């Protein structure tokens, strides 16, 4: 995770300050929009690699999920590793307040974990913001069904 | 009258029409007889169909 | 009045989130016991936890069966609540598991389970759609004036 | 890519978001010919075209005069000089102006002289101030925007938002006897039936792939034959 | 050409002037133009 | 660490003050450039200050609209509502020391013209009243004074003085 | 950064204040208006204060209990170009008097 | 309501101790843990309805017939 | 034992509670119209009088529930539960003291009943109020129902607490085409009226207000609104230069075109649009034949007597929607909650009263013609007790009403219905459950994905962990745990004081604003425009915080947009957090000590200047960190518990923050249907379907969230020992497989409850 925060810090750093290599995404700042969105998620499937092979012989959420029926790696993944980039919409969440998501950041902040980001297991509990977030995306899938 | 405003005064085109109304929900959709509801329980021991 | 025993077909829940209605009651002497000779009075299938994904519970077993051994309601709240890592400590000294797994014998058999098994206190709170409200049957019966079916 | 847009092939309207053209280009280049075609076809580039745009009077003279940048041609190749688009605008100006004399010096100039509820100068003076700095110049007037795309790795070749499927069929430059699109209603005004039955059995299956599941095609056939 | 009438501070606009020259007046109240007008705008 | 003194000062016929859109601080060396004539107005309760300042003729003035219908050879019309809120306080420096002036009643002024009434002269011929509309036809019932114009410094030195 | 900037053009004004302020030491006529609180929050009605900028560019402004009450900069006028006016008694009024240039607030700080 | 008179999954008789437990908490002030065991319930089931269990009865006896 | 500075504000969100209550929305609101709002409607209308026999009149005087003077609370009242088993309509009488003109020296007056008012328990007027564990026991009834929910024909009911979008205020809506609407609806006391304002067509304008006929060009309006000056109005609604310049004066065009000069006739094509003034009255066509409107068309939010105020408002609305026609976004969406304000029991409660004790008086008018139209002797008759055989209609009427949830307003001309339930009791939990329930309303149709889902800003002002499938019509969510609803303050001190500050009135503003700071809103009005703004803030903030204008009054900067707004508007969410100065808190650790003593409770701290109310905008402007471990001194605030986030319900969850929300949300959904010990009055009481449990047991690990809400005292569940493990092949999905010689034991076992109510009535025979 820590790999990623100065990866992405670096891109965000030196598209305030500077300019840089705008991919074929039209116009810039959603540059580093495609660019958190995919490092974070090779990162999260990354972390959920070493989580499912490294993980000890002889457990459920690998003969189950790992195998037969209930769950999938990218869902023990979740648990024991990571979860990540809460996405609702097709991306990060969106800002309800101005130029930030939620009371406990400071304003201009486009690390994650300020936009729908969590870098705490299930297992490990949430912080409130993160919490906030988790609490929307199963949600905007819940309203999309209904 | 009344005169209360009471808007459904539509009696007649519309039991016919609609929704949940005679010509779908009711001639198609005709509620039926000898059925039963009732809660499920998984019974393996039990056979197939 | 009246009162229901629970009867199969009855929505329980783990108030936790896991939804469900009994199954087969089984008698006494058959599902597991293990050492101390109790029973488990529910069983509850593992497969729910991974998919539906909620481990919160899978901590209040613990959290459950910690409590009762030093006699303490041992608490548990939204960002805060009884650190996991201490509860091992109580019970390893007083004999259970460092995690929540203990062996158990099949009621069966008899002869010890060849994994381990996840078990103490949980809140099983019972709900309203008591089965024998909903059960509903007819032969022939009334029918409405105007369109003379049921 | 959702289910409405089953929704709108099966209810089969006129108008429909995202109508692209899929429409393969002559040889691989991404340069010229490849932009080329691409300039052929595009809404209109008058504006960023337009350089600025000028008024000043001279006694009775009524003047707009504005000015062009060549090296935008230069920069995407496009077929003018000046008369091209001189003309382009009283064809054009149908839609509110009305035909008249334009001229340039040199090195683009347009000549508009307008003159006869008083005040006529300078009412039709302001609307021609303000929405000539729009009218189409060179493209095709239903077609919102282009892009030239990579085919696997060796082809690269553009798709076209817009509803023509004629005229960019018709287009000079790009191979027509394979163009394709969506909205099954306007190949059937183009092509017709026959066509429009086999392309929608196309993208339906297309469209219902990617959401996952399989269909086979036995069913789709019949609902796109039903239908035609 | 959208400019400021001085005085009056009302509008300005181009008017149809008498002998031609247009001249440019503030309508609705006097004001008047020396034509020669130099306009430039982008 | 030291003082600049400062006094109140009385009521003395009161004050008023005000300030209109039209002419700005010139862009030049010196930005003022004062208006000018007077002949002013009021009325009580509201007062709606007719003010008044000739036009020039070398201005490009075109008397052919002030001879086409409306006479604007006339003066210019300015008229405006105005109010008064507490705490707003003119002063001036006289020497080392400083005197507040209370104001009272201020008033926007906005250019408009009497000559759209003559565009009526000519359009014309061939229980309730709450409100704001109980004020607009009384300020025009009431509606009538010649006020005189004058300009100098007396008292205001002076009384200024004599009640410190 | 918000208030460095923001707090410094309180000395901005005390310069700017200062120089037009001093320069009224003459008798024309020029008037600068000003705005205070009311209720005249001094001390009582007995039957005023005084004004200094401290050392560094303050302002130390009193009027009654030595009551600190402190406010500078203004709006901003400008093209509004403003006049002070008489009535004199009732009719044969207006008398016209100073114009304006500076304008200032004062505001009890806390 | 009453402590029941056996757990729900060893059916050691728990409606005995409870009596006797409160009186031993209350007189003889001692720490819950240590109590239930010199009580007499190793076993954890057994214990919990001990431990468990508000009694309403008393709550549910203000509303009584004579008051 | 030193208190930790970590967990030690835990000891807050009781003391916060224990005083002001859990469930003080439905009781303040109430308990401040009985004792205010009627004090208001008959001040209102305290004089009625025919046309005949010009010496009449009655003149109201005072209003009481209860009270008659003779004792503080009233002397005698039927109690609430016993009340219950009647079918009888918990009450309390209507006290009206009166003024007569009925014979030569009398102006007379007396106490008297108009009818009865449903109060509501544990209110103030109650019996129960105040009344500790033994008139609980005499009485018959629960000490732990929170109360809040009438009675009414003996069933049990409640007014739900009904959201209602922001009225007077600013909103501006894009669109495909269109063209972005703004909209301003007003209403106070008389005449609820929407104004939209939108474009028409290509920079071509227009105000739609169907008081006028169609359309009129904002430029035309904006003149007749007392601006004069024309292109002065490109320089206050456009701006000094960027692009807006071009965009505006376009719409500027058509105004020279036509016509100008307000003076007379530029307002003269307004009320040569308007509609007709439906015959008598007409005799205002004048050029001030439309004067009228231009102070009231729609906005009753300014009025007055000059136009400058309304006249830059109207403005000021006008820059908003060019900005977005500039581009989309930087525009308001309809979502986050300070763009809307719920409303309780207390004003909806009034806004029916004071149509039914209206229509009392214009009928009790109609009676009183009918004694004076035919001279008897000298026509005298005290004229005065025919108020009780023409009453009910205040009291009958508002039983009908409060059960049923039909209000029919016919002042207002709106309608609304589902606004009240039978309260559920299926558990302890649903009874707060349905008490404290946001019902959202409106809604226009469902197939807007916009008003549905859950939104950031909702964060610990509203339980995130229900939202119900019991949507339809409209949408259901809770309050938090932590919340104080704020109610309705004042306006002319905050303004004046505002002023005291060093703001300039509009009238003395240079008429270019937009380049000078911000500009300062109240409710969303222009005022000053005040040099500093941040000084300004932060000078009065420290005002709030201690001295003057506390709870709501709420104040936040703004950037993008240039604004300071101080906002005095009730029926609006606010909610609790400590403030840090410098580094640390206000709290030091040793004010605690100083608490849970005992001396100083809460509503204390606002005087002691450590913690006050924030608001969604507010704490947006504001910043907050989540646990003291962590602070910079660039903070604010901090919460005083992350925990109070989830709902009264969702504090049930043990460890919560290790799930996927979606199984909160279902528990929501389900912990109040699980059968339960409901109330200690429980046997006593006689309900319709009343489930209830054998074996009722504490949950093992409980929740700091439970025992505030003594949930244990009323636990509903089992405690079940439970193995996890497949058995049988009777498992598979959910499915539970239980014990025998346990269910038999006494786990689990229910009772059900039924009423037969049989009705004997008498015939006319
Ligand atoms: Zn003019
Ligand atoms: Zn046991």
């Amino acid at each position: 995770v820590e790999i990623a925060y100065h990866k992405c810090d670096e891109l965000i750093t030196l598209f305030n300050k500077g300019e840089l290599e705008t991919q074929p995404g039209c116009n810039e700042e959603q540059t580093l929009e495609a660019k958190i969105g995919g490092l974070l998620s090779k990162v999260r499937e990354e972390v959920g690699d070493v989580c499912i092979n490294e993980l000890d012989n002889w457990n459920a959420p690998l003969i189950m999920a790992t195998c037969g029926s209930k769950g999938s790696t990218l869902n023990v993944s979740q648990m024991v590793a990571v979860v990540g980039q809460q996405i609702i919409s097709g991306n990060r969440v969106p800002d309800g307040f101005q130029d930030r998501s939620l009371p406990h950041f400071p304003k201009n902040s486009k690390t994650p974990q300020s936009k729908g980001f969590v870098r705490n297991s299930f297992f490990s509990g949430l912080s409130p913001p993160e919490f906030l977030f988790h609490a929307i995306s199963g949600r905007e899938g819940l309203v999309d069904t209904a | 009258n009344g005169g209360g405003k009471v808007k459904p005064i539509r009696g007649f085109c519309q039991r016919l029409k609609g929704k949940q109304g005679r010509f779908r929900g009711n001639l198609s959709g005709k509620r039926v007889d000898f059925s039963g509801r009732t809660v499920i329980s998984p019974d393996p021991n039990l056979s197939i169909d | 009045r009246q009162n229901r025993r629970p009867e199969l077909g009855d929505k329980f829940s783990s108030r936790h989130g896991q939804k469900g209605v009994c199954g087969i009651i089984v008698k006494q002497e058959d599902m597991p016991f293990n050492d101390q000779g109790i029973v488990p009075d529910i069983i509850m299938n593992p497969h729910g936890f991974p998919s539906r994904m909620t481990v919160g519970k899978m901590i209040e077993l613990i959290s459950g069966k910690a409590g009762v051994l030093n006699g303490t309601l041992e608490y548990g709240t939204c960002f805060g609540g009884s650190k996991l890592e201490d509860m091992s400590k109580i019970l390893v000294d007083q004999g259970f598991n460092y995690s929540g797994k203990d062996m158990l014998y099949s009621g069966i058999t008899g002869e010890c389970l060849q994994a381990y098994i996840f078990f103490g206190p949980i809140y099983y709170q019972k709900l309203k759609h008591m089965v024998l409200d909903k059960m509903h049957a007819r032969a022939r019966g009334p029918r409405a004036v105007l369109t003379r079916q049921p | 890519l959702g289910v409405p847009r089953i929704k709108e092939i099966i209810n089969a309207s006129k108008v429909i978001s995202t109508p692209i053209i899929n429409a393969v280009l002559v040889n691989d280049n991404d340069e010229r010919a490849a932009r080329v075609v691409k300039g052929r076809v595009e809404k209109t580039l008058l504006s960023d075209v337009a350089f600025y745009v000028q008024d000043v009077y001279k006694d009775n003279l009524s003047f707009i005069q504005v000015r062009i940048d060549l090296g935008t041609i230069d920069k995407l190749q496009l077929e003018l000089t000046i008369e091209d688009i001189a003309v382009a605008i009283t064809r054009a100006s149908k839609l509110k102006i009305q035909a008249s004399d334009v001229n340039i010096i040199g090195k683009d100039r347009i000549a508009i002289n307008v003159f006869p509820s008083e005040n006529d100068v300078f009412y039709r003076m302001q609307q021609l101030r303000r929405a000539l700095p729009d009218v189409v110049v060179k493209g095709l007037p239903d077609i919102s925007r282009a892009v030239i795309n990579i085919r696997d790795d060796g082809k690269r070749e553009l798709l076209v938002e817009g509803y023509g499927l004629r005229d960019v069929m018709c287009t000079d430059g790009v191979i027509g006897s394979r163009t394709t699109t969506n909205h099954v209603l306007e190949v059937f005004s183009v092509l017709g039936i026959e066509a429009a039955r086999y392309s929608i059995i196309r993208e339906i299956n297309y469209t219902m792939s990617n959401h996952g599941m399989s269909v086979d095609p036995r069913h789709i056939q019949l609902l796109g034959d039903v239908m035609t | 050409m959208l400019s400021f009438c001085p005085s009056c501070n009302n509008m300005l606009l181009i008017t149809s002037g008498d002998s031609g020259v247009y001249t440019l007046a503030c309508r609705s109240c006097p004001y008047e133009f020396p034509i020669e007008g130099i306009e430039i705008y982008d | 660490i030291e003082e600049f003194p400062l006094k109140i000062s009385g009521e003395e016929e009161s004050l008023h003050v005000f300030q209109y859109a039209n002419r700005p601080r010139l862009v030049g060396r010196k930005p003022a450039e004062h208006p000018f004539i007077s002949a002013a107005r009021y009325k009580p309760k509201s007062h709606l200050w007719e003010i008044d300042i000739p036009l020039d003729e070398q201005a490009f003035y075109n008397k052919d609209k002030a001879e086409s219908e409306w006479n604007g050879v006339n003066v210019q019309t300015l008229k405006g509502v105005g109010v008064e809120n507490n705490g707003q306080y003119a002063a001036f420096v006289k020497d080392m020391q400083v005197y507040l002036v209370p104001i009272e009643r201020v008033a926007q002024l906005k250019p408009f013209f009497k000559y759209i009434d003559d565009a009526n002269v000519t359009r014309k011929q061939e229980n309730r009243l709450t409100g704001s509309l109980l004020a607009h036809k009384v300020a025009d019932e009431e509606a009538n004074i010649e006020l005189t114009w004058a300009e100098g410094t007396f008292e205001q030195f002076k009384d200024t003085i004599v009640k410190e | 950064k918000e208030a460095a900037a923001e707090l410094e053009l309180l000395n901005a004004d005390h310069q700017h204040i200062l120089r037009k302020l001093k320069k009224m030491n003459n008798k024309p006529e020029r008037f600068m208006v000003f705005q205070l609180p009311t209720r005249l929050p001094a001390f009582e009605r007995p039957a005023v204060g005084s004004i200094r900028v401290h050392k560094s560019g303050k302002l130390s402004v009193k009027i009654g209990n030595v009551v600190m009450d402190i406010g500078k900069g203004a709006e901003t006028t400008f093209l509004q170009d403003v006049i002070a006016l008489s009535i004199a008694d009732d009719a044969s009024s207006a008398e016209l008097l100073g114009r304006v240039d500076g304008k200032i607030v004062v505001t009890p700080q806390i | 309501m009453i402590v029941p008179v056996r757990c729900f999954s060893c059916g050691k008789v728990v409606g005995d101790k409870w009596e006797s437990y409160l009186n031993l908490l209350q007189e003889d002030e001692l720490d819950e843990g240590t109590a239930l065991s010199r009580l007499g319930l190793k076993r954890y089931c057994c214990r919990r309805m001990i431990l468990t269990h508000v009694d309403l009865i008393e709550k549910f006896l203000r509303y009584n017939p004579l008051e | 034992d030193e208190i930790n500075t970590a967990q030690d504000k835990w000891h807050l969100l009781p003391a916060f509670l224990k005083v002001k209550g859990l469930v003080k929305q439905h009781l303040d609101s109430f308990n401040y119209f009985v004792d205010t709002d009627l004090k208001k409607i008959i001040k209102a209308n305290q004089l009625i009088l025919s046309d005949v026999d010009p010496e009449f009149y009655l003149k109201y005087v005072d209003i009481r529930v209860g009270k008659k003077s003779s004792s503080s609370t009233k002397d005698y009242l039927t109690p609430p539960h016993e009340c219950r088993l009647r079918d009888m309509t918990y009450s309390a009488p209507i006290y009206v003291d009166i003024e007569y003109t009925r014979g030569r020296n009398i102006i007379m007056h007396k106490d008297v009943e108009i009818g009865r008012m449903p109060i509501m328990l544990r209110s103030n007027k109650c019996i129960l109020y105040d009344a500790d564990e033994s008139k609980m026991a005499k009485l018959n009834e629960c000490p732990l129902d929170p109360g809040g929910y009438f009675i009414v024909n003996g069933t049990e009911k409640v007014i739900l607490v009904q959201e209602q979008l922001s009225k007077n205020r600013i909103i501006v809506e894009a669109d495909e085409k269109k063209g972005i609407v703004q909209a301003s609806v007003t209403s106070s006391t008389h005449e609820r009226k929407s104004k939209t304002y939108v474009i028409t067509k290509n920079g071509k304008i227009y105000l739609k207000h169907n008081s006028i006929a169609e359309e009129i060009p904002i430029a035309i309006v904006l003149k007749a609104c007392g601006i004069l000056s024309d292109l002065e109005i490109m320089q206050l609604v456009c701006g000094n230069d960027s692009s807006y310049q071009d965009i505006f004066a376009v719409n500027l065009e058509e105004s020279s075109k036509l016509d100008i000069y307000t003076q007379q006739q530029a307002l003269e094509y307004i009320g040569a649009k308007v509609k007709t003034m439906r015959r008598q009255k007409l005799t205002i066509l004048q050029e001030g034949i439309e004067a009228i409107a231009t102070t009231v068309i729609a906005h009753l939010t300014v009025e007055a007597l000059d136009f400058r105020e309304k006249a830059l408002y109207i403005a000021m609305m006008t820059r908003r929607v060019v900005m977005a026609m500039y581009n989309p976004k930087m525009i308001d969406d309809r979502d986050y909650v300070g763009n809307k304000r719920l409303e309780l029991a207390g004003q909806l409660i009034s806004l029916l009263f004071e149509d039914l004790f209206k229509k009392f008086n214009n009928d009790f008018k109609l009676s009183i013609d009918k004694v004076l139209k035919k001279p008897n002797r000298a026509m005298e008759y005290d004229a005065l007790l025919s108020i009780n055989v023409h009453s009910n209609n205040i009291t009958s009427g508002l039983n009908r009403a409060i059960s049923t949830g039909n209000w029919s307003l016919k002042r207002f001309k709106m309608e609304r219905a589902g606004v009240t339930h039978v309260l559920s009791r299926l558990s302890y939990i649903s009874a707060l459950g349905m008490m404290t329930r946001i019902s959202s309303q409106f809604e226009k149709s469902r197939k807007v994905s916009g008003p549905r889902a859950l939104q950031p800003s909702q964060f610990g002002m509203l339980c995130t962990a229900d939202t119900p499938e019991g949507e339809a019509c409209g949408l259901v969510k809770n309050l938090a745990l932590m919340t104080h609803i704020t109610t309705d303050d004042e306006e002319e001190p905050i303004k004046k004081l505002c002023y005291v500050l060093g703001v300039e009135d509009i009238t003395l503003i240079d008429s270019a604003s937009l380049h000078l700071n911000y500009g300062v809103y109240l409710n969303g009005t222009l005022i000053g425009s005040i040099r500093f703004p941040t000084k300004f803030v932060t000078q009065f903030r420290h005002l709030r915080r201690t001295g003057k204008v506390s709870e709501f009054i709420s104040i936040y900067s703004n950037s993008h947009q240039m604004a300071v707004h101080i906002a005095t508007d009730g029926g609006r969410i606010c909610r609790p957090l400590i403030i840090v100065s410098d580094g640390q808190s206000r709290v030091k650790d040793i004010h605690l000590r100083k608490l849970l003593d005992g001396e100083l409770d809460f509503d204390d701290f606002l005087k002691l200047g450590l913690v006050e109310y924030l608001d969604v905008n507010e704490e947006n402007d504001s910043y907050i960190a989540l646990y003291e471990k962590d602070i910079v001194p660039s903070m604010t605030h901090l919460e005083i518990e992350p925990f109070t986030i989830l709902g009264a319900v969702a504090g049930l969850i043990p460890y919560p923050h290790h799930n996927q929300s979606p199984r909160n949300t279902y528990q929501c959904a389900m912990g109040k249907q699980a059968i339960g010990a409901i109330a200690y009055n429980q046997f006593k009481r006689i309900d319709t379907l009343l489930y209830l449990m054998t074996y009722p047991q504490q949950p093992m690990v409980k929740t700091k969230t439970i025992e505030l809400i003594d949930y244990d005292k009323l636990p509903a569940g089992q405690n079940a020992t439970v193995a996890v493990m497949s058995y049988s092949g009777y498992d598979i999905e959910d499915a539970l497989v239980l014990n025998k010689s346990s269910i038999d034991r006494g786990f689990g076992r229910c009772e059900t409850r039924r009423k037969t109510t049989t009705v004997l009535k008498r015939y006319a025979n």
